[PDB]
């Protein structure tokens, strides 16, 4: 497990930071702050030790710190770290990661 | 056959009032003999004739922040794009691409619709006040 600014998540929970919301479009038209919506793309900043599926063996999380992932719409837990917003999800709740 | 006879008929029918006959002959000369002429109440001492050309309809702007003429408190553009909507405009994605055409060609936009709801209104006023895009609903 790894920790982001002195916070180590437990079991298979991961801590992510959502990407910046879109304020302007390509052609220059700007968007209101309320209608931006929740950003579903995030970066994993902390990972847990992994849930124990079977006794005697520890299964680590699939994602790693520094991976661009796509969050589900529901399922996050609010974490306030250094007056900043982060979201705790389960390892299985993440839809997928952007590989590049 | 002549507008003089038109003025004579309107004068005789208005109890010999030559000014009424002249103001009806002028209206029929301007908007046509088979045209729409409407009698309305006046707040002055004398009668007057107002010729309305083009498409004028009794609907105001949705938001007062669209005013760009300080002298008459009007919203005036030249060579403006017109976007017409049968249904009510509410979503962000239903009004953004029209704003992209308006911004790319640098042309003003007037959106005539049933109504403009909160998200589209917020987008329009925020774009009008922040970057300077010319748009009225």
């Amino acid at each position: 497990g790894q920790a982001f600014r002195k916070f180590l998540p437990l079991f298979d929970r991961v801590l992510v930071e959502r990407s910046a919301a879109e304020t302007v479009t390509k052609g220059g038209i700007m968007l209101p702050e309320k209608s931006q919506g929740k950003v579903l793309q995030a970066t994993v900043v902390a990972v847990g030790s992994g849930s124990k599926g079977k006794g005697g063996e520890i299964q680590p999380v699939s994602v790693k710190v520094g991976d661009k992932v796509l969050l589900p719409e529901y399922g996050g837990t609010k974490v306030v770290l250094d007056d900043k917003d982060y979201f705790l999800f389960r390892d299985g709740d993440i839809l997928g990661k952007y590989v590049d | 056959t002549t507008p003089e006879e038109i003025a004579q008929v309107a004068t005789i029918s208005a109890n010999g009032d030559k000014e009424i006959g002249n103001i009806i002959s002028d209206a029929m000369k301007k908007v046509g003999r088979k045209g729409v002429i409407t009698v309305k109440d006046g707040k002055t001492l004398n009668d007057e004739l107002e010729i309305i050309e083009g498409m004028k309809f009794d609907r105001g702007y949705i938001s007062p922040y669209f005013i760009n003429t300080s002298k008459g408190q009007k919203c005036e553009f030249q060579d403006a794009y017109v976007l017409l909507s049968e249904k009510k405009i509410s979503s962000i994605q239903s009004i953004v691409p029209a704003l992209e055409i308006a911004n790319a060609h640098r042309k003003p936009l007037v959106i005539i619709a049933e109504d403009v709801d909160g998200e589209a209104l917020s987008t329009l006023v925020l774009n009008r006040l922040k970057v300077g895009l010319q748009v009225v609903a």
